[PDB]
């Protein structure tokens, strides 16, 4: 399972993510393979092991 | 003793319905054993006419007279004679006292009021309870009726015994 | 035939794109610095501005 | 947590004043959010012509409970009480307090009085406010409305009339209520209605299924509880059945689907009482101002 | 953290009434001029019928007072109407007086269990027998470590068959006499395993043996009642 | 104040108690008269006419007389397929035999057999247990069932490609056992039944699994009787008399009130989904606390 | 007292430390209210038992204390009881939607349908099971349907309770629908029939005559679509009672205001023992819920 803690902390490039849809129109109409939303400050970056 | 305030109350309250006086009985080693006794399940009784076969069929005879003719699909009439066989039988109150007691003695514990013409002390090792209700038709009952009486444990098995009802009522019925 | 016509009205609804024009400096909008309240919670902290 | 409800109409520094008056008292609102509008506060939302009380009483049930706090130039500074917390409410409930007593909120009866909630209202909405209730004048009173309620459809004898009219005068330490019959027009508002109705169907049920269910249960083992039960359905028997016919053939045997709704149905009907069954404390008093004007209360709930 | 109610209690009730471990209750009394009147449960002790008589006596002895009597006199209009009536208000923390927001009678403190739960919560247990003349309310104090209101309800059925019979005997045997209910059930907080000492007490130059429950954190339940 | 019921029961205690007897003289039990009983206050009427009592034991000989009649005919069966086929009966049981051994005696062992299972039947016996299953609705059912199942038309191959898969492995079967030479009969004999592959002779085995090996003894005789209520009756060397059982000539309600399996009503213990795996039956005790 | 630290006897690899941080303010059960705990013992796994009783496991759930889930850190788990009254975050994996208004009740699971059976947590023989959380209606409504379960069944043979409770066992709420997997007959159940059926012989007894008959004079006067199902069922009651014509009612004699009181209050207490059955006390009023449903900030 892909560890979204590693998205959340590594440092990302910079981009114009420029798509047609709405971003949530194109979530949960899945047009995508896997998702992670959460709607508040979810601190499972947090923690390491 | 508990279930025999309740039966009377209850033989009082539907002798309207089906005209059943009630009879209070109790059993102990004599007749059943002791693990037999410590996990009866229940007790089923059925009133039956000298000329009538049962209370639950219909009074005039029965179409389950007719003889079975060693059929494959339907057994034995199908399940209607076996639904007919479930209404045909009756179940009563039911209570066990395991550990051994004398009833005059026991019946002094509790509240009652032994009133026996003679003190013969009789001791039994388990009392089982109950009360079953003989169907008297009309008011007036017939002395060559029969009761049924059904001991079913929880493996599935069961024990059938029966007895005429005149032999309940030798020296009471005529008593009165 | 029963007997007597039958009027029958109906609600339609269209997505539909204004276009709204205004004068220059037509109203006024009087604005403040935005007050924030800090609501506590158990694993979380949220601001309300 | 603290929340913000501003008014969008025109309000004059006046209607502040007579607004200030009611610094400490509960408000009702449906949910917490952190800014709302005007229209949501008070149970002016709710109440109108043709739903009555036990509607107010059931979404008030429910409806969050906020004191007020603070008020300023267009905005009220609301904050929601906590459980053990103490806090401040002011008595604007029409029975007086005393210390140690339970207190319950429940919906005002006099609508529209002479006092017109002191003359706050906007154009059309009034700022209503719920009572605060101690507990049992609260039960009494709803034990009270509800027997009104019964004698509602009976209204055509005179010695009814006098009953409800006794019914309507209640009796306080210092406090005379005369209670607003819930019949209007010769006919019952709708939530008196079924609730009644309600009530009445499951005691019929249960004056008509006991026997049957004491018996599968009474089937098993046996106490003197369930002997003093059959005993005193015998004594519903004997004094209920004096003059209906007799044989009326109950049987033994009826078909499960009878009997499943039946108790459904029982429980359904018992299950829409439980608003005015319960009646759910909110707050109790530690300490009473003189002239009862307020109190140092500590929330429950 | 506590919560302050300070009172203003005559002198005729200060009897048995100096030490810390005190809970007066507010009663509505049948006079309607104080409305109201904070009796002490130990009074609530002397009325009761499962307590000793020798307790009993004990009370008499030390509450001849005419505070004490009038109170008497208005629990003793209402038969088992006293839950309509009685609304506690915690236990005393100093002798006028200061109560929070403990001592308890040996003979109407009781358990159902070998009392070694560690968290133990606390409840008061009115019952109303009818097999007396009228009604014999029983006052209990009962520590236990159960929790759920509704099992605790269940194994009071359990221990109290007695008085549920006597209800239903009241009910099928006096139609005009309409009563409401056994009891109630109401929390009042809860203790350690270990601060149950049963001890002595010597008060108003009078002896009583006494239970003392130290850590003793209050919460006030609500009267719920039970059948 | 209404003096409750209960407390003038009490009171009142009971007149008399006495023990009765069943019909047969085998179960005392004892009856109690409270004075307190409705019944003494119903003043109702008795009568016993000698006539009624005749029809009574009548019906009650009859009811007694349903399975002991049903061992006749089973035994006037044997007689007349004896009869039938002139008295040559086949094999149907897989064991070898010898050939030089004089069979008269074992014949005769047989005829002393058939007669001390005559003396010695009961109303528990082998075909009893085997028909008492056959009383049940499920029968019924299964007999549909596999009315419409042995008698299904050969499939064509469109369900052999598409269709689901189709799936009566070994019988269950009653025996009567019955030794001669120390005169003792056996009345239930559960026993699993099965056919050899190479032959279309039977194999009957122990409910465990274990293999019967009875068969080999010349002087014990057994009967079979299969859940379809077919009938076999071998003497060794598994030679067997074959039949079907008749019960044309008894009534349906006769049999089917004087024994029949029995469907269970839900009390304690028990789950309300069927199926299900049982808890511990409640089980009052002499032996602990009642609680 | 507070803070409850736990332990693990068995190592947990990278995916039993990643399965436990997403239960991070999960609710679970514990027994015994002390500090230094095991780990075996929390959850319910110690004490679920298939073919036991869904109403024992309901009863000691509703009996044990519950507490929260938070910051796992490598064998140590740092339970923490929940105050009473404060607000807390809760995030349920039961599949149920919420509401940001109700309350909530803490039940033993049920089986969803598409039967995962896996937790996310599982060390060797034990598993770790988690109770559901589940709105205030239909906590009440399971309640009074395993109550219907328990009181009809009794004396009956398995076909008729089998077409009774295959569709009695399913419950359609809020578009998810559940079924009870153990609703096997208990003592503890026995009991509980015993208190229903003593509460209403109770309110049988000591009901106005006036609202045994109120139905029949609404009938008499209105006729309303509920009032027509309720006709319905109160006919064919009285039909199964008495094939003769119910009379109608005239001028009630015993009019006495304060006897109205005392019965109908004395009713309401016979009402509330009975409902206490099953209207079970609340465990948590929402605050707020997440969009997802997946976690939530309730206010106990």
């Amino acid at each position: 399972m892909e560890n979204w803690s590693a998205l959340e902390l590594l440092p990302k490039v910079g981009i114009p993510t420029d798509f047609l849809t709405h971003v949530k129109t194109s979530a949960g109409e899945e047009m995508f393979e896997a998702l992670r939303i959460y709607y508040g400050d979810d601190p499972e970056r947090y923690n390491i092991h | 003793m508990e279930t025999h305030l309740y039966s009377d109350l209850a033989f009082e309250a539907r002798f309207a319905d089906d005209e059943q006086l009630p009879l209070h009985l109790v059993l102990d080693q004599e007749v059943l054993s002791n693990e037999e006794a410590e996990t009866l399940r229940y007790v089923y009784y059925r009133n039956v006419d000298s000329a009538g076969r049962s209370t639950g069929r219909a009074p005039g005879g029965d179409e389950d007279d007719a003889p079975a003719s060693d059929d494959a699909e339907d057994a034995v009439g199908g399940d209607r004679a076996f639904d007919r066989e479930r209404r045909t039988w009756q179940r009563a109150c039911f209570r066990v006292l395991p550990r051994p007691l004398e009833l005059l003695d026991y019946l002094r514990q509790s509240g009652l009021t032994v009133t026996l013409e003679k003190e013969q002390r009789v001791r039994m090792f388990y009392a089982v309870f109950t009360t079953l209700g003989l169907r008297c038709p009309d008011n007036r009952l017939s002395g060559a009726q029969t009761l049924h009486l059904r001991l079913v444990w929880p493996d599935g098995s069961y024990r059938d015994w029966e007895f005429l009802a005149r032999d309940l009522l030798r020296e009471e019925m005529e008593a009165n | 035939h029963p007997g007597f016509a039958l009027t029958a009205v109906r609600t339609d609804t269209f997505e539909v794109d204004m276009l709204l024009y205004s004068g220059k400096s037509c109203t006024s909008v009087i604005i403040n610095n935005p007050i924030v309240t800090k609501e506590e919670r158990d694993i979380s902290t949220t601001y309300h501005v | 947590a603290n929340i913000f409800c501003t008014f969008d109409h025109k309000l004059s520094i006046a209607d502040v004043g007579k607004l200030t008056k009611l610094v400490a008292a509960v408000v009702p609102i449906p949910q917490r959010l952190h800014l709302i509008k005007h229209y949501q506060l008070g149970l002016h939302q709710f109440v109108d012509h043709t739903r009555g009380y036990v509607r107010l009483r059931g979404l008030l049930r429910n409806m969050t409970l906020t004191l007020m706090r603070r008020v300023e130039g267009n905005q009220i500074l609301l904050h929601v009480p906590t459980h053990g917390l103490l806090y401040t409410v002011l008595n604007t409930g029409p029975v007086t307090w005393e210390k140690g007593d339970a207190l319950c909120v429940l919906p005002p009866l006099f609508h529209g009085p002479l006092a017109r909630e002191n003359l706050l209202t906007l154009g059309q909405w009034e700022l209503v406010l719920p009572w605060i209730v101690p507990m049992p004048l609260a039960l009494e009173i709803n034990q009270r409305l509800l027997i009104m309620g019964l004698f509602s459809l009976d209204r055509s004898y005179e010695e009814v009339k006098a009953a409800v009219q006794q019914l309507q005068t209640i009796t306080f330490r210092d406090a005379t209520f005369t209670i607003p019959d819930p019949v209007i027009d010769q006919h019952l508002l709708i939530d008196m209605k079924t609730a009644c109705l309600s009530m009445s169907m499951v005691a019929n049920l249960a004056s008509e299924l006991t026997m049957t269910y004491v018996r599968k249960l009474a089937l098993e083992d046996s106490s003197m509880l369930l002997v003093k039960c059959q005993e005193l359905l015998m004594r519903l028997d004997r004094e209920r059945s004096v003059g209906e016919p007799r044989t009326p053939a109950r049987p033994q045997h009826v078909s499960p689907d009878d009997e499943i709704a039946r108790l459904s149905a029982l429980f359904v009907m018992l299950r829409q009482l439980d608003d005015l069954i319960r009646e759910q404390v909110v707050f109790t008093v530690c300490d009473v101002s003189p002239d009862n004007k307020s109190a140092t209360c500590i929330f429950k709930g | 953290q506590a919560l302050t109610a300070r009172f203003f209690v005559p002198e005729g009730l200060v009897e048995f009434e100096a030490q810390p471990g005190a809970l007066l209750i507010r009663m509505e009394t049948g006079c309607d001029s104080p409305r109201h009147l904070y009796i002490s449960l130990y009074l609530l002790g002397i009325r009761a019928s499962n307590v000793s008589a020798s307790t009993r006596c004990l009370l008499e002895s030390v509450y001849t007072a005419s505070a004490a009597r009038a109170a008497l006199q208005w629990l003793d209009l209402g038969p088992h109407l006293l839950h309509r009536r009685l609304e506690t208000l915690g236990c005393v923390k100093t002798v006028l007086l200061t109560c929070v927001m403990l001592m308890i009678p040996k003979d109407m403190y009781l358990t159902w269990e070998e009392t070694r739960g560690r968290l133990q919560y606390v409840y008061l247990i009115i019952v109303y027998d009818y097999d007396g003349p009228e009604t014999r309310p029983g006052i209990y104090v009962l520590t236990s470590s159960i929790a759920h209101w509704q099992t605790l309800v269940d194994v009071a059925r359990g221990k109290f068959a007695r008085e549920r019979c006597s209800f239903v005997n009241r009910r099928i045997t006096r139609p005009r006499q309409i009563p409401l209910c056994t009891g109630v059930i109401q929390k009042l907080g809860w203790c350690l395993a270990d601060d149950i000492h049963t001890s002595f007490l010597v008060h108003k130059e009078l002896k009583l043996s006494v239970v003392r429950l130290d850590n003793f954190s209050v919460e006030l339940g609500d009267f719920r009642e039970f059948v | 104040d209404e003096v409750a019921r209960t407390d003038e029961w009490k009171g009142a205690g009971v007149s008399r108690l006495r023990e009765v007897w069943d019909v047969q003289h085998r179960v005392r039990l004892r009856v109690l008269w409270y004075v307190n009983s409705f019944w003494r206050s119903r003043e109702l009427s008795y009568d016993d006419h000698e006539v009624e009592l005749y029809r009574a034991l009548d019906a009650y000989r009859a009811r007694i007389a349903v399975e002991y009649v049903l061992i006749r005919a089973v035994r006037d069966e044997i007689y007349a397929v004896l009869r039938r086929d002139g008295g040559a009966l086949p094999q149907r049981f897989a064991c070898h035999v010898s050939r030089n051994m004089s069979w008269r005696v074992v014949w005769e062992l047989c005829r002393h057999a058939l007669a001390l299972w005559m003396d010695w039947a009961d109303v528990r016996s082998c075909i009893i247990k085997a028909l008492t299953p056959r009383l049940s609705r499920g029968a019924a059912a299964a007999a549909q069932r596999a009315r419409r199942q042995r008698e299904r038309s050969a499939p064509k191959p469109q369900e052999l490609l598409f269709g689901p898969r189709n799936e009566p492995a070994e019988q269950t079967w009653y025996a009567d056992v019955v030794r001669c030479v120390r005169a003792q009969v056996d009345l239930g004999v559960e026993v699993r039944a099965a056919r050899c592959p190479r032959t279309g002779l039977w194999i009957v085995r122990d409910r465990r699994g274990r293999l019967r090996r009875w068969l080999s003894q010349p002087e014990v005789c057994v009967l079979y009787v299969t859940p379809d209520l077919d009938f076999y009756w071998v003497l060794p060397g598994g030679f067997a008399v074959s039949s079907r059982v008749t019960l044309h000539g008894l009534a349906q309600r006769a049999l089917r009130d004087r024994f029949q399996n029995f469907e269970a009503v839900l009390a304690r213990g028990m789950h309300v989904e069927a199926g299900r795996q049982e808890p511990e039956t409640p089980r009052v005790s002499g032996r602990r606390l009642p609680f």
